[PDB]
RNA sequence: CCCGCAGAAGAAGCACCGGCUAACUCCGUGCCAGCAGCCGCGGUAAUACGGAGGGUGCAAGCGUUAAUCGGAAUUACUGGGCGUAAAGCGCACGCAGGCGGUUUGUUAAGUCAGAUGUGAAAUCCCCGGGCUCAACCUGGGAACUGCAUCUGAUACUGGCAAG
């Protein structure tokens, strides 16, 4: 069955970045908004929308360069089976600082750097490069 | 409020004070609002051809940018400091907030 | 300027009819030291042809890496036919700290300063491809900036 | 009881004694409290060689401890020059 | 602890000469360079990887003679010290008590020089130092020994350390038979044709 | 004693270079002769604006020492 | 594999058998010579090896190689026995120790004298 | 510790040199005797055995052996694999067990932040100082990666309650 929905949202960015596909549906909810929210100011994706009420759905525009994938890398770091819990001090660097580290903190989802500059820990969701 | 761009040169055998030297010349130059807007250095360097026999000699560079008059007094001090062997107090027309070759090597 | 350097040699060989017809094979990486480097691969019976046929593939099939002051930009992980390479940037003064075959390519590559292990298979002529790949992967933040559509100093941070 | 007292450390012909607080029944070298101090009689005759926490070592008097022959005679040799 | 053999073997091979000998007589007429020792010596020894490591380091070594297991032990020091390990290697190199009065030229050759300090004949800020090990630090000022100086031996290096040019970081005196460490020295004073860096990669192994 | 030629371009014209350095030994370097005497416009080609400036800018590298007057320093 | 897996049995640290287990992890073993014989190696050699059985004094029985040149070894010999296989002997583990209690040093050695206790030579 | 006395006088071995691995020939020997960490040598022109010269490494030590880690990503948490090279149970059900879609509120269990106590000294590390230097000794830091308690924060996970 479905037990990782946020693994589900990897897959459907790498596969269709990999296809590329201009844009990949999904089932929405907060969290992948709050995920596609973030990638947002990076760059990273063009759009993304949210359509229906009783069954929300998750759409995400890809983008491309040069006929290549923006998304080079994207894995799963914080597991159903395993979880990865970063301390602030200790916080990981993902792509030497070029890309950025998805971070669930207390104050909501934000980047390495936003937890960073705030001195705050959280769970590492994902690696973007 | 004119840019001048001082490149003094220090005796190779009292580098141990340049530092506070810096200090020295920076406070007065800010006294008269100098911004010194960069102050590079080059630490010493090998003297193409042996100036007062020194074979090699320190190099310093401070693009600074200060009123006429207080300038002209660092080069009566560079004139009476025997630290200082030798300066060139160049004058550039706008200002130079960034690097020079020297540093871009390493 | 382009300067040369002999990773390996080997004495490959195909039977024939009449008894064993022995051959010298040469791997050869050439590089300015600014940022190009490209390898170079060549068979002949006579080890001075070999060179020859070498430098001219590495002349040949060339490639820009974004070096940074003679440095790498980050880590890096190449993997070309089970040979996985890890290559991580150094401070200034570390030297070359890589295998006889990785060595050989960051000469002429221009890095100076650079940690690197090598995984799994160390066959030379693989092991040469995986960090070449490596390294065409590595962008630097003119192009990342550019890519991602943002300026340098905002995903910098600095 | 808890006393305080010297405890010989460094090296042969070159003895560099350490002021612990510490119960006599102890090691000399053993289980201390409290360190208090050091004291080198190899000093350079030039630089400091031996320097106490007078404030810890006057409530560790408060307390009930009892002062070595030798100690004594640095505590002396301090309060007195200064 | 000490190299006793013949001293022109060691200099022709690994090739080039590096200060050894009295250095007046020409090097070359005194034995044949270009050419290792040995009866096979006459011939292109096609140098592998680890011999060319290898040889860097013999090389460095003996122009200080400095035996592997001291050698070592400064290697684990530069790397300890803040900075670029190979240079700070160098320096220590250079600040050994043989080595300076050497380039002080109260010594003809460096062996020479490290015995004069060896027979108690130089002095330290006041204090006598026969240990050829022994660190110079920075604004220090070492002087020949009253005795000393009545040999002939040590004036005649003087004349002779004109022709050297004066290393930066020292103020030789010439009657006044003393000199100032003035500081360390730097990379760029130290012959260009030694390559720190492999010096660290090879004990990095 | 008297050639007068070109190379075809003018290389600070084509990086756009608007003011020459003192500073730039590298640059320097390229159109100083082994004695150490500036190289006419004649022969590397430079434009007539900028080799003024160069040329300034040799002589103060060498009073600064970055550069050394002819080759025998005795 | 999996972490769930990895923590209901974890990595068992695999015990490195050692290839001389009469030593029982010591440097030497004296022992006395059972047997005194020949035998021959293995297939890419031919020769006539010399070796002995020897009784150590932990009571293991093995067979040690002999090194040198010539041996005055025979029944009830005291040696001592260190640890070295011999590439081409199936079986033989350890070498017989030359010039180390009844077993004389090699005669007419002058290099690598020190394996096989002969003292130097009188100029 | 210092000072004088005399005269180079009283003070250098050990291992290796076929590849790995720095450094080679000559003689003897002739699958013999032998060497051998791995690869392997020797059967009459042995850079591999034995001797000689020569040369290389290290040095008042050099070698061998035993032992621990490394290299060994070769038990892989970081950091591996299971089509054919080692490795999918013959297949299904299924308990404990692990894991769990979308939703609000709820706590604070995890988690995260804050603070405080605790983390003996030595060791190790950094900056110094003392032995002529060095080891050695020592001053101040750092560190002790930890745990307990409290106050928060509450995204997420778990918690129950309703979707
Ligand atoms: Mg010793
Ligand atoms: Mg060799
Ligand atoms: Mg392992
Ligand atoms: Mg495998
Ligand atoms: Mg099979
Ligand atoms: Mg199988
Ligand atoms: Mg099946
Ligand atoms: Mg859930
Ligand atoms: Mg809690
Ligand atoms: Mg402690
Ligand atoms: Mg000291
Ligand atoms: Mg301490
Ligand atoms: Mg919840």
């Amino acid at each position: 069955s479905m037990q990782d929905p946020i693994a589900d949202m990897l897959t459907r960015i790498r596969n269709g970045q990999a296809a590329n596909k201009a844009a990949v549906t999904m089932p929405s909810s907060k969290l992948k908004v709050a995920i596609a929210n973030v990638l947002k100011e990076e760059g990273f994706i063009e759009d993304f929308k949210v359509e229906g009420d009783t069954k929300p759905e998750l759409e995400l525009t890809l983008k491309y360069f040069q006929g290549k994938a923006v998304v080079e890398s994207i894995q799963r770091v914080s597991r159903p089976g395993l979880r990865i819990y970063k301390r602030k001090d200790e916080l990981p660097k993902v792509m030497a600082g070029l890309g950025i580290a998805v971070v669930s903190t207390s104050k909501g989802v934000m980047t390495d750097r936003a937890a960073r500059q705030a001195g705050l820990g959280g769970e590492i969701i994902c690696y973007v490069a | 409020m004119r840019h001048y761009e001082i490149v003094f040169m220090v005796h190779p055998d009292q580098s141990e004070q340049v530092p506070g030297m810096i200090e020295r010349y920076t406070a007065a130059i800010t006294g008269a609002e100098g911004k010194i807007h960069r102050l590079e250095d080059w630490g010493r360097r090998q003297l193409a051809y042996p100036i007062n026999k020194l074979h090699k000699a320190h190099y310093v560079l401070m693009n600074v940018e200060a009123p006429q008059e207080v300038i002209d007094e660092l080069e009566t001090t560079f004139r009476f400091n025997d630290a200082v062997i030798r300066s060139m107090v160049m004058r550039t027309k706008h200002a130079v907030t960034e690097a020079s070759p020297m540093v871009k090597a390493k | 300027e382009l300067q040369e350097k002999l990773i390996a040699v080997n004495r490959v060989s195909k039977t024939v009819k009449g008894g064993r017809i022995f051959s010298f094979t040469a791997l050869t990486v050439v590089g300015d030291g600014n940022g190009r480097v490209g390898f170079g691969y060549g068979k002949a019976r006579e080890v001075p042809a070999a060179i020859q046929k070498a430098m001219e593939k590495a002349r040949r099939n060339m490639i820009n890496v974004a070096l940074n002051n003679g440095t790498l930009q980050h880590p890096v992980k190449g993997v070309h036919t089970g040979s996985r390479v890890f290559m991580q940037p150094a401070s200034e003064g570390t030297g070359i700290i890589a295998g006889g075959a990785m060595r050989a390519v960051l000469e002429v590559a221009g890095v100076h300063n650079v940690l690197a292990k090598a995984y799994g298979s160390t066959n030379p002529i693989n092991v040469v491809r995986a960090t070449i790949d490596g390294l065409e992967n590595m962008n630097s933040p003119e192009m990342v900036a550019a890519k991602r559509g943002k300026s340098v100093e905002e995903i910098l941070g600095k | 009881m808890v006393t305080i007292r010297l405890a010989r450390h460094g090296a042969k012909k070159r003895p560099f004694y350490q002021v612990v607080v510490a119960d006599s029944r102890n090691a000399r070298n053993g289980r201390f409290i409290e360190r208090v101090g050091f004291f080198n009689p190899i000093a350079s005759e030039k630089e400091e060689g031996t320097r106490l926490d007078l404030d810890r070592i006057a409530h560790w008097v408060g307390q009930g401890a009892t002062i070595s022959d030798r100690v004594a005679a640095l505590i002396k040799e301090v309060n007195k020059a200064a | 602890a000490r190299y006793l053999g013949p001293k022109l073997k060691l200099s022709r091979r690994e090739g080039t000469d590096l200060f050894l000998k009295s250095g007046v007589r020409a090097i070359d007429t005194k034995c044949k360079i270009e050419q290792a020792p040995g009866q096979h010596g006459a011939r292109k020894p096609r140098l592998s990887d680890y011999g060319v490591q290898l040889r860097e380091k013999q090389k460095v070594r003996r122009i200080y003679g400095v035996l592997e297991r001291q050698f070592r032990n400064y290697y684990k020091e530069a790397a300890r010290l803040k900075g670029n390990t190979g240079e700070n290697l160098l320096a220590l190199l250079e600040g050994r008590l043989d080595n300076v009065v050497y380039r002080m030229g109260f010594g003809a050759t460096r062996a020479e020089a490290r015995q004069l300090v060896s027979h108690k004949a130089i002095m330290v800020n006041g204090r006598v130092v026969n240990i050829a090990s022994y660190q110079v630090s920075p604004n220090d000022v070492v002087s020949i020994r009253e005795k000393a100086k009545k040999q002939s031996r040590v004036k005649a290096a003087l004349e002779l350390a004109e022709q050297r040019e004066k290393p930066t970081w020292l103020e030789v005196d010439a009657g006044k038979m003393e000199g100032t460490f003035k500081r360390k020295p730097e990379r760029s004073d130290l012959s260009a044709d030694i390559n720190e860096h492999l010096i660290v990669e090879l004990y990095s192994k | 004693a008297r050639y007068f030629r070109r190379r075809k371009f003018c290389r600070f014209t084509a990086e756009g270079v608007q003011e020459i350095d003192y500073k730039d030994i590298a640059t320097l370097k390229n159109y100083i002769t082994e004695s150490g005497k500036i190289v006419p416009s004649r022969i590397t080609g430079t434009r007539a604006k900028y080799q003024r400036q160069l040329a300034r800018a040799i002589k103060r590298a060498r009073y600064l020492s970055l550069l050394p007057y002819t080759d025998r320093h005795q | 594999a999996t972490v769930n897996q990895l923590v209901r049995k974890p990595r068992a640290r695999k015990v490195a058998k050692s290839n001389v287990p009469a030593l029982e992890a010591c440097p030497q073993k004296r022992g006395v010579c059972t047997r005194v014989y020949t035998t021959t190696p293995k297939k890419p050699n031919s020769a006539l090896r010399k070796v002995c059985r020897v009784r150590l004094t932990n009571g293991f029985e093995v067979t040690s190689y002999i090194g040198g040149e010539g041996h005055n070894l025979q029944e009830h010999s005291v040696i001592l026995i260190r640890g070295g296989r011999v590439k081409d002997l199936p079986g033989v583990r350890y070498h017989t120790v030359r010039g180390a209690l009844d077993c004389s040093g090699v005669k007419d050695r002058k290099q690598a004298r020190s394996k096989y206790g002969v003292k130097r030579p009188k100029a």
